[PDB]
């Protein structure tokens, strides 16, 4: 779950890196 | 009084406020106002959970923040507020929220460079040797002037921020500033300093004998 | 049989568990979310993505109006136009498709307002849309079409070809299958893919075996070089 | 109102023509 919190906050910054 | 239950000089002014309260908040239901107990009842909704239960977080993390890592927050969050309290930046910060402005990445990164990684550990569940492995290799959500002027404010003691308000007199204008925070955002306004032109920032800290300072400024940008 | 109270929606089910299983589907597809109490009846509170509602289901009216008074080969034009194309179309065919643009926001007014208009049909343009059709024409005369070349090609092609060259095209188009209109034909064409905005030689070679040269000759002043 | 309706349509056609 820690590591998977992780990953998941990495994606969701990716994508709003990913926009613009 | 006037009550509104969710799902003034007369009653008529009370429901004007209410009825915009709603379509602010986004809520659009049917109105039932009774004129004896003093109180009005709201169906529909398009702006609920965690737009509502995310803002938990937010303030948790602005009543554990403390008066200098305010102005770091709201710097950093471009609308920054001279020496704020609770109240100021509670409202600032849900207003960014509310504006789309204010993400979760944002605040982590915003609460890392505060130097607030204790809030990351505990209230955001995010592990700052993490954190500071994933800001290696991303690009900041924050300027390289942004986080200049917050990497001098660090160097910078409390004595030398004390001459910068006796040097800043000149361009002071009574209110004076507090902070080196404060002292920035004067200039920003008289538009001496900004991301473009930093020569206003090194002529401070070359007149505070930090030489040091002024050459990390140069380095930086 | 099993009923659903918002909008009086009604279901033929196996058992209960599964009415509520398709009622809960049709509360998500249509957006309402409200609090359920299922007598053989099942009652819905909140909503996202009553004014707006019923704005919503009066905007259908303008859509349900235009596809029963269209006529069998004006719902080819359009369902042509509007890209997904089906061969010999039905009400509950166009109706069907027109709704699944609609929600999926493929479909605008000034879209369908062109759509009616490439179809000939200023008189529903006049009637029900309550646009001018002599505004319309000099409207789309300074503005760039919603239909590509090749889309108004195909369909001025559709308008000068007779009858009895229909049928001819349907005994040489054997050859590759049964169409049984033009645009019928340019669709079994487009899926076995001859025909299309980029080649069109296709539809010139049938123009040639047809003995329409003045309609070969307009396709070729239509594409260029 | 008819020329206001004509206005409105030209508007809306020109919004979405304005878009992509």
């Amino acid at each position: 779950l820690q590591v998977a919190y992780h990953x998941l906050f990495q994606x969701y910054d990716n994508h709003i890196k990913s926009s613009c | 009084q006037y009550k509104l239950i969710l799902n003034a000089v007369d009653a008529a002014t009370a429901e004007k406020v209410f009825k915009q309260y709603a379509n602010d908040n986004g809520v659009d239901g049917e109105w039932t106002y009774d004129d004896a107990t003093k109180t009005f009842t709201v169906e529909l909704e398009v702006l609920d959970p965690n737009s509502m239960a995310t803002y938990e977080v937010l303030c948790e993390v602005a009543r554990k923040l403390g008066t200098d890592d305010r102005e770091v927050v709201l710097f950093l969050l471009n609308v920054f507020i001279p020496q704020p309290t609770l109240a100021q930046l509670i409202g600032a910060l849900r207003a960014l929220k509310e504006e789309g402005r204010l993400t979760f990445p944002l605040l982590a990164e915003c609460l890392f460079r505060a130097g607030r990684r204790d809030l990351l550990r505990d209230l955001l569940h995010l592990d700052p040797r993490f954190l500071e492995r994933h800001l290696a290799g991303t690009m900041s959500y924050f300027s390289p002037y942004q986080l200049t002027v917050l990497h001098v404010d660090g160097e910078l003691c409390a004595r030398d921020i004390r001459s910068l308000i006796f040097l800043s007199k000149d361009t002071i204008g009574s209110s004076t500033p507090q902070t080196f925070l404060h002292w920035v955002y004067c200039m920003e306004n008289l538009d001496l300093l900004g991301p473009t032109d930093v020569d206003a920032l090194m002529s401070m800290l070359r007149s505070l004998s930090r030489v040091d300072l002024q050459r990390q400024v140069q380095t930086l940008m």
